RNA sequence: GUCUACGGCCAUACCACCCUGAACGCGCCCGAUCUCGUCUGAUCUCGGAAGCUAAGCAGGGUCGGGCCUGGUUAGUACUUGGAUGGGAGACCGCCUGGGAAUACCGGGUGCUGUAGGCUU
RNA sequence: CCGUGGAGCAGAAGGGCAAAAGCUCGCUUGAUCUUGAUUUUCAGUACGAAUACAGACCGUGAAAGCGGGGCCUCACGAUC
RNA sequence: UAGUAGCUGGUUCCCUCCAAAGUUUCCCUCAGGAUAGCUGGCGCUCUCGCCCGCAGUUUUAUCCGGUAAAGCGAAUGAUUAGAGGUCUUGGGGCCGAAACGAUCUCAACCUAUUCUCAAACUUUAAAUGGGUAAGAAGCCCGGCUCGCUGGUGUGGAGCCGGGCGUGGAAUGCGAGUGCCUAGUGGGCCACUUUUGGUAAGCAGAACUGGCGCUGCGGGAUGAACCGAACGCCGGGUUAAGGCGCCCGAUGCCGACGCUCAUCAGACCCCAGAAAAGGUGUUGGUUGAUAUAGACAGCAGGAUGGUGGCCAUGGAAGUCGGAAUCCGCUAAGGAGUGUGUAACAACUCACCUGCCGAAUCAACUAGCCCUGAAAAUGGAUGGCGCUGGAGCGUCGGGCCCAUACCCGGCCGUCGCUGGCAGUCGGCAGAGCGAGAAAGAGAGUGG
RNA sequence: CACGGCGCGUCGCGGCGCGCGCGAGCGAGCGCACGGGGUCGGCGGCGAUGUCGGCUACCCACCCGACCCGUCUUGAAACACGGACCAAGGAGU
RNA sequence: CCGGGUGUUACAGCCCCGCCCCGGCAGCAGCAGCUCGCCGAAUCCCGGGGCCGAGGGAGCGAGACCUGUGUCGCCGCGCU
């Protein structure tokens, strides 16, 4: 995977050809963070033929849909649960954190993986995504956010547009 | 360099297979081989007499010489850039009855039977086999039941 | 769930050059008419089909192609093969001539005999001049890698449309 | 139901032990003048028909060994093609396709050709 | 009594072989005369080696058959 | 005598088209030749404007194999460890005159197991791959010839005659054939596979692609790397790579994080580093204990049998050898350490008072740091950069190659293309138009 | 609505389809143009001793590019060899 | 005003859940000119900037009772 952009978040369902011995095989259906549809089929494919002994030529893909956010207006508190291989050695690991979106919380988590320990999107492995209540969040740096009466100030504001007044007869303020 | 000798690096080609030595069974020796019949050869060391060459081993020819005890076949060898089409005896025991032509024999039979037919009925009928074409649209009916979840499994180590 | 018939007409476009090409590849392009980079073709779908575009999937980027996609490739860079000679297709009449004993005779029928795969898809195709469609406007991804990874090679289901609108 | 003569495929047919075999047959069996051959009529060859299923042979049995065929192992090992992927390296991950083999757990234990009998 | 080869088949090794290709006897000289074709290295040339035949004289066996050297893979030599 | 030279050096105008080899076999052959291979030239026989063939490709069938892997409870060969049996033998002993009569044993032995292996092992056994077939030279009939084979006008083969076109997988493409022939016969490099070697910009192979023979954009620089191969130009757009300044392009109010280096880091090949460590910082895993009041921190206790037994010259707990008990208890180890020869003394484990909410570890992985020493002064390309111009994951926009698209021009090749129809007061100006063929000539109702 | 005559209409299924005759398959003009590759039936200036034109060629400046040829060679700008410069002669007959 | 504690609608609100016509009403991938998509036989209109203009006898109608003309073929139209 090529984690592009934002994510989106995909069902997929598929399942065997009918065969001789079996007429019907059950349907599986997976939950996959892609850009778009290709990379997601692709992707389930991949898992599915991890997970049983499935093959995209020896399978259908009998639906592949977004699926959108159900409360796209409320923050929320998003714990994920992920498998990820470093360059020694693969961990399992739980990570939380704080969006309106399923998809934009895993793109954070894609980022973050990145950015703390080098893993790349080949290498992280999503496994559960969850909506967490705040009595049960346990990182701080999410756990820090849940007060009612929030208040902080914005201490060092850096100018930005450094270069549209490129030559500026005033040294520029940084409190407001 | 190498040796040329006419049997080197054939201990695993010519050898028999495992649990079937010993007596040729008979039926190899009482089929019969015409002119012009798609061949295959198959050197088998119980018997020394008429050997093919170890390039010969898996390459199929056409028969043009019968012969008391052997057989004359037209076989195509590669030797560099061309490609000979050279005549070797070979005695019946190394030969096998070729299966790749008899299913074009008995397709040929069975369409011109279907030609045959239908000629009077004046219906269209298909011969040429078309390939894998892509699959139809159709209905996976769910009978109730959701499909299942899959998610992968945590990494633990085994050894 | 209703499972959509799997599609039966794909475009294809060659975006690797002509140095360094492994000799089956070479082949399998030669074949599907694809001898310069940005050229593009119509191809039937089938087992063999799905095989040789497999074998040369670095070299290509193909996809399922849409109806306006056949429209304007049809129109704007379409021209016929005429008496071994490329010539533009300004009339019908050269289309006519072509393919009659077909009963193909204008734009019309090409446009929808190659949209619905007819049954002498293999003429008409085949009367139809490898398209040469300009560079990328607005660039690729990366040539290099498969389109799933990121790049713009191998199989891209329905965004060849998307391809076809900035390279024609 | 089954046997004999000649077989085809050559263990699903072999190996070990146990039980049962009506009729025909196959056998064991009784002798060495002739044919024939041995140290020895034990074997082979020859001439027979008192007795017997004891043995061979046939059928069946064994939570049997083996063999044959499946599941698991396993989409694991390995592997075609790709990347200005990771790593100091050793090597590893991914994309596109193919895809094994032990241990372990199931099922089975000869089919059949021509000719001639028995089951009146 | 058990014994699938765990021995032997001249030699190195590998392949092959159980009423045999091994061991023991009987009879013999296909290790003989002759024209062609083919394979092996190959240039698809020789030598060497080998393979199917064909034409005579034979050997052996009741016979079917088998045999023109050694179970196969090596043991050899132009012009003058 | 201009002696010979398989060996050096040189070998004189333009444009156009085609375009290599350093490999096979033989040679007193190894700096050279001959021969195949690769090249060019000259043609020729047909072909289309129903059909033939061919293919560095696939598909459908059908065979071929012994590598990767795997196996040793399967053969061969190596190989570790314990179990259960016996006299089948040997070795230490023991009762026995002796006795497989008997006691242990150590062994060899057998039977089930068990750890680890094979380029010259293998029951199994891939992927990639190597042949063959996918029709007219085919099928189905009738009849003749044969000195071969023959129970049999049996078998087989060859002949004639006749009937069947839905041209029997996909895709693509004109094909076949004949002479004459130059140069070459020192190669090198790269992914993957692989032999020798500690290794090498070493030596030797297989496949493919390159360099040589080749310019162009990028990698600052560069025979081989990435992109892309080239007639002379205009416009547009890209590939690879980039966009602080050199230097075309981010002079975006770019997104999220990580990192401070008194040796920072900064982009395939590639041009420099490891094992081991960090209470630097950032994530993660696992286990503990905490209002029956912890973690600190500040203070009080830290006892008897007994100076436990064997010991040493001396060991009272603190050099040595096993164990480690009890009653008192809120608790005290026959002791965690400092100390003396031994004590003594101090101190810890453990429990209490104050304090009143979170606190301990053991691992693991990112960046940074230690490990880290060479000689002319010195090189992420340089300047320089730390709300990055560094590192990781990402988004728009932008820049340009001889590449791609459109146009002009030159030339080459192909259409084995068109034109003798300039048919004119003696004439009537066409054979571009989807449909094999007459703007036909005249005779009767 | 790329519908438009009259008939004989079965050329027909129940009318539509769809055939046979109708001096027998001849209505004409003008005009506009997204129509087989640009025209203007549109204009404006400056011109006699100081001005107009002259690609290239003479000299100079600037930006970008740019290592010396020939030769053997896997590899040449090479710390490989020949070469100060110029004229004439000079090698597949 | 702040801090700590209790708690479940109070002098703020939040989430889920049967129905009331899926309760009703706009509207709807919304110029509330950025809350999140894929497209156009389910797509047309207008405008701006840049480069170029290669080619040069295409015919019309006139009818052997005439001999003109240089705006012509295909295509789309308008008028009589
Ligand atoms: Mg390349
Ligand atoms: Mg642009
Ligand atoms: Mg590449
Ligand atoms: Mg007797
Ligand atoms: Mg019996
Ligand atoms: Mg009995
Ligand atoms: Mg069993
Ligand atoms: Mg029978
Ligand atoms: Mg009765
Ligand atoms: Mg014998
Ligand atoms: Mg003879
Ligand atoms: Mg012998
Ligand atoms: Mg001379
Ligand atoms: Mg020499
Ligand atoms: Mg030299
Ligand atoms: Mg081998
Ligand atoms: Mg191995
Ligand atoms: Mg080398
Ligand atoms: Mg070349
Ligand atoms: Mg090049
Ligand atoms: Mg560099
Ligand atoms: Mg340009
Ligand atoms: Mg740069
Ligand atoms: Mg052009
Ligand atoms: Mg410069
Ligand atoms: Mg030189
Ligand atoms: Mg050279
Ligand atoms: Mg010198
Ligand atoms: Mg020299
Ligand atoms: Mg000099
Ligand atoms: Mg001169």
């Amino acid at each position: 995977m090529k984690a592009s952009g934002t994510l989106r978040e995909y069902k997929v369902v598929g399942r065997c050809l009918p065969t001789p011995k079996c007429r019907t095989p059950p349907l599986y259906r997976m939950r996959i963070f892609a850009p778009n549809h290709v990379v997601a089929k692709s992707r389930f494919w991949y898992f599915v033929s991890q997970l049983k002994k499935m093959k995209k030529s020896s399978g259908e893909i009998v639906y592949c849909g977004q699926v959108f956010e159900k409360s796209p207006l409320r923050v929320k508190n998003f714990g994920i649960w992920l498998r990820y291989d470093s360059r020694s050695g693969t961990h399992n690991m739980y990570r939380e954190y704080r969006d309106l979106t399923t998809a934009g919380a895993v793109t954070q988590c894609y980022r973050d993986m990145g950015a703390r320990h080098r893993a790349r999107a080949h290498s992280i492995q999503i496994m559960k995504v969850e909506e967490i209540a705040a009595s049960k969040c346990r990182r701080p740096a999410v756990k820090q956010f849940h007060d009612s009466k929030i208040k902080f100030p914005l201490p060092h504001r850096v100018l930005r547009r450094q270069h549209k007044p490129r030559f500026t007869t005033k040294r520029p303020n940084t409190f407001f | 360099t190498n040796t040329k000798g006419k049997r080197r690096g054939t201990r695993y080609m010519f050898s028999r297979p495992f649990r079937k030595h010993g007596v040729v069974p008979l039926a190899t020796y009482m089929r019969i081989y015409k002119k012009g019949d798609i061949v295959d050869i198959k050197g088998m060391g119980t018997v020394q007499k008429g050997m093919p060459h170890k390039c010969y081993h898996g390459k199929t020819g056409r028969v043009y010489n019968v012969t008391q005890h052997a057989v004359g076949i037209v076989v195509n060898k590669q030797v560099k850039g061309k490609i000979l089409a050279k005549r070797i005896n070979v005695r019946i025991e190394h030969i096998k009855h070729s299966k790749s032509r008899d299913s074009f024999l008995k397709r040929v039979k069975e369409n011109d039977q279907k030609k045959k037919e239908a000629k009077e009925k004046g219906t269209w009928v298909q011969l040429k086999r078309q390939p894998a074409p892509p699959r139809e649209a159709h209905f996976v009916r769910t009978n109730g039941k959701e499909p299942e979840l899959l998610e992968p499994i945590p990494y633990e180590f085994m050894a | 769930f209703y499972v959509p018939a799997e599609p039966k007409l794909a475009f294809v476009i060659r975006i690797r050059g002509i140095n360094g090409v492994s000799p089956k590849v070479r082949k399998v392009l030669q074949l599907l008419r694809l001898r310069q980079i940005f050229n593009g073709t119509f191809v039937k779908l089938n087992k063999a089909s799905i095989n040789m575009l497999r074998i040369v999937e670095p070299y290509i980027a193909w996809g399922y192609p849409n109806l306006k996609s056949v429209n304007e490739l049809i129109y704007k860079r379409g021209y016929g093969k005429i008496n071994k000679k490329r010539i533009a297709l300004t009339d019908n009449t050269l289309i006519a001539r072509s393919l009659g004993k077909y009963n193909i005779i204008c734009m019309e029928d090409l446009i929808h005999e190659i949209y619905t795969v007819g049954k002498h898809f293999k003429e008409a195709n085949n009367f139809l001049w490898p398209f040469k469609l300009s560079s990328p406007r607005g660039g690729m991804k990366k040539k290099t890698t498969h389109f799933v990874e990121g790049g713009d090679a191998g199989n891209r289901e329905d965004q060849i449309n998307r391809l076809i609108r900035r390279m024609n």
